[PDB]
């Protein structure tokens, strides 16, 4: 009702509603650290908040003070715990605490406590009708909102909604590629659903990695998801991978590629191939080449790996 | 260019004192600011300029304590503040009963280990109340909650119950197999570790879990030599002159003390590139009010500055101690705790 | 900024 900002705004200490209330005030000892400065309608807010709290209110007045508090610091998870304490006493109308929060975590993205509320009120209702297509819009002032991504995650997983997510992450992949997130949704909707398996799923997904790696050749995630979902079968059970990856060193060379080739070399080594000494060169030379032209930055790394690679098939 | 030493003696100490109300939403995490400020004083050996006595008097009035009946054991540890309004008490009395009075897993966490800091004993940590408020917190998959009214749950909080555990010295705070399932759970498809299974891995729960394993001496025992290197090259390939926390996105000062402590644990933060790492971070240095960013040409903060500094002191940089990869604290600090720990061993 | 908590 009454906005904190409102012309006609009122403290709580001069309120007729709350005049049996005693404020209590909060106190950091004698010597206060990391004390933080509060305004008049603040510490008004809360000294009211501590009351009720301390006295358990299930009151509608409280239910009240808590948007305030909320207002003042949607940090505060107790105040959002006994906001949900009071839901469930006053037996409000959840539909619209959905729309609340909604608002909410619209202004304040990345805090911990709205989202931790709005899975609540989904498990609650029993209802994620409209929570993909909000996570979307939050994804859209942000396609890397961690918070967003993991809530998107768990109402899919919950509700068994995988229907239309490959889709969603097809879409995004195409506004950004490079966009580690979506890749990573892309392996959370497949391997809960088809999984990997399916040596025609398979195959559609190397194709397809192989494809957006084409379009932007340096791009460690679509490199990470191509390596992830082969090298646990086994890179060098691959034999027409390895050509292919030779093949487009010439125009779409980058470290990733050569780490790639280095790591396809060391699983052949590992599994006693033909040529052990020529193999162990071809990896070897390719440390190099990224330790002194390639991956520069990585030089003492890639030296390290060639050394460890040496001393293990000699 | 230099690292401004002084400068950021002077800001920790401001931190300690006063803050703008625009920093009215850490109220119930200011514990975790008094340690990122003393840690990180201790760090560049100024302890001297804070009255230990005082501080340590504050942390121990934000221990929740058993009431008499000891009803509340499932809900003991440490508050952020006072911002509930409860009767200032240096852990001198018995517990007030209070229906939503309760810990908080990263402020029993950072509370014990600025006690440390500041070279306090614990003695007056009720250590059997914590850890069964501890054990509480647990959930079925081995994670963790932050406070027994609930909250969500990740591998930040499984590296804050590891990190109480041992400091108390006593593992029987969690089930350390289910914790362990956890972290292995949560390796992602690319070798990173991520804040639970299926979630994109991130540099802050990589270090997260990995420490957490170190801190339970069991690193080479979870994780196969193959898996382990699998795990480093993810690790290494953060850096981008700084580190950023995931594949393509943008350094952030921090990181190169997540990352960087990650590296360290995983025995080769030695084969990365210093200089590129060093000057990032400096650049990110507010050479006017001292403290760091998370990027250049950005305001300063207290975890910015914290980390900032540890992830100078990984590459040791003159004038900074060596700081402790696995518990955050300087070595100094995680020694003294050896010494602790085997004075109770008696 | 970055919330950790
Ligand atoms: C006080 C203390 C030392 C706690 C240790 C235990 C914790 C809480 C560790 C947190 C590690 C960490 C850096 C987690 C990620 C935090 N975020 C900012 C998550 C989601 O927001 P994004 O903006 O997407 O994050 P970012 O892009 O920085 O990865
Ligand atoms: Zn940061």
């Amino acid at each position: 009702f009454l906005s904190l900002d409102s012309p006609t705004y009122v403290l709580y200490r001069d309120r007729a509603e709350w005049a049996d209330i005693d404020p209590v005030p909060q106190n950091d000892g004698p010597s206060p650290v990391v004390q933080i400065i509060y305004s008049e309608k603040f510490r008004d807010v809360y000294d009211y908040f501590r009351a009720v709290l301390q006295r358990d209110e299930r009151s509608e007045r409280a239910f009240k003070l808590t948007r305030d508090a909320i207002e003042l610091n949607a940090a505060n998870y107790t105040v959002w715990h006994f906001r949900r304490v009071l839901l469930r006493s006053l037996q409000k109308d959840l539909q619209e605490e959905m729309n609340y929060i909604i608002a909410i975590i619209e202004e304040q993205p990345k805090n911990y406590q709205v989202w931790h509320h709005r899975r609540v009120l989904v498990e609650w209702l029993k209802d994620p009708s409209q929570e993909l297509e909000f996570i979307a819009d939050i994804l859209n002032q942000d396609a890397k909102n961690y918070h967003a991504w993991q809530h998107r995650q768990w109402v899919i997983q919950e509700f068994r909604l995988w229907d239309n997510e490959l889709q969603y992450v097809d879409q995004l992949l195409k506004e950004d590629v490079r966009n580690n997130s979506v890749w990573n949704q892309r392996h959370f909707v497949i391997s809960n659903t088809t999984g990997y398996s399916d040596r025609a799923v398979l195959e559609r997904e190397v194709q397809y990695t192989l494809e957006m790696i084409k379009l932007v050749p340096h791009n460690e995630s679509a490199w990470n998801y191509l390596k992830g979902i082969l090298q646990d079968r086994g890179l060098s059970r691959y034999p027409n991978l390895l050509n292919q990856l030779l093949d487009l060193q010439p125009s779409h060379s980058s470290p990733y590629l050569i780490a790639f080739l280095v790591d396809i070399y060391e699983d052949m080594l590992e599994n006693q191939c033909d040529n052990k000494e020529d193999i162990l060169n071809k990896a070897l030379e390719l440390c190099e080449i990224l330790a002194k032209e390639k991956d520069t930055i990585r030089k003492e790394y890639w030296r390290y790996i060639g050394r460890s690679l040496q001393s293990k098939h000699s | 260019l230099d690292f401004l030493r002084d400068r950021h003696v002077r800001f920790f100490q401001r931190c300690l004192q006063v803050l703008p109300e625009r920093y009215s939403s850490l109220e119930t995490s200011r514990l975790t600011i008094a340690f990122f400020a003393l840690s990180g004083l201790d760090m560049l050996d100024s302890l001297d300029v804070v009255n230990k006595d005082d501080i340590i008097e504050w942390i121990y009035s934000l221990q929740v304590l058993p009431t008499e009946d000891r009803s509340n054991l499932d809900r003991c540890g440490f508050r952020g503040s006072s911002y509930l309004g409860i009767p200032f008490n240096p852990s001198k009395n018995p517990g007030t009963a209070h229906p939503y009075d309760s810990g908080h897993i990263a402020m029993t966490y950072t509370g014990l280990s600025c006690l440390i800091i500041l070279g306090d004993d614990l003695s007056r940590v009720d250590k059997e109340a914590c850890l069964a408020g501890l054990r509480a917190l647990q959930l079925e998959d081995g994670s963790f909650c932050a406070v027994p009214e609930g909250s969500e749950n990740d591998m930040r909080f499984v590296y804050c119950a590891s990190c109480i555990c041992y400091m108390l010295n006593n593992w029987s705070g969690m089930d350390m197999k289910k914790a362990i399932s956890y972290i292995r759970r949560s390796m992602s498809y690319d070798n990173g570790l991520a804040q639970g299974a299926g979630l994109e891995s991130h540099g802050g729960s990589t270090f997260c879990g990995i420490a957490s394993l170190c801190l339970m001496g069991k690193l080479e025992e979870v994780f196969s030599e193959k898996e382990l290197n699998r795990i480093k090259r993810w690790c290494i390939m953060r850096q981008q002159n700084g580190y950023h926390g995931r594949p393509n996105k943008p350094v952030d000062t921090c990181y190169s003390f997540w990352v960087g402590a990650t590296l360290k644990l995983l025995k080769i933060f030695q084969y990365t590139n210093f200089e590129k790492n060093r000057n990032y971070i400096l650049s990110t240095q507010d050479r006017l009010v001292g403290g760091f960013a998370k990027w250049p040409d950005s305001h300063p903060d207290a975890l910015h500055a914290y980390f900032g500094i540890c992830g100078l002191s990984l590459m040791e940089e003159s004038g900074i101690c060596k700081v402790h990869p696995a518990l955050n604290v300087s070595t100094r600090t995680s020694e003294r705790l050896r010494d602790l720990h085997q004075s109770w061993k008696t | 900024r970055c919330v950790l908590l």
